[PDB]
């Protein structure tokens, strides 16, 4: 049914148009930490806690 | 506009009129589609003794 079919009287028939889309992507920030006291690394059982 | 409406299907070409029509409307390939001999598997296994 939809086949492009021409005749001898070639004219404004079978017009086609094209489309252009787009794809996005963002950037997000993360992070975490932890706190310690000098009284937790000075007199503590382990020497290499840090 | 002097078209070439399909003469094979019946529509006479626009130039032609009354009783003229197109005359060469198909190219004949001058090479027939022929078949070959069906093979034999029992005739060879036969000696011939003359009579």
């Amino acid at each position: 049914s939809k086949l492009p079919l021409l005749t001898e009287n070639g004219g404004r028939v079978n017009r086609v148009g094209f489309t252009r889309l787009s794809r996005e992507g963002s950037i997000h920030k993360f992070g975490f930490f932890y706190e310690f006291t000098q009284e937790s690394l000075d007199f503590d059982s382990d020497d290499q806690l840090k | 506009m002097l078209n070439y409406n399909a003469p094979i299907d019946g529509q006479k070409s626009s130039i032609d009129g009354a009783g003229s029509d197109q005359m060469n409307t198909f190219y004949w390939l001058k090479k027939a589609i022929i078949q070959a001999r069906k093979d034999q598997y029992f005739m060879p296994l036969a000696s011939v003794t003359n009579m």
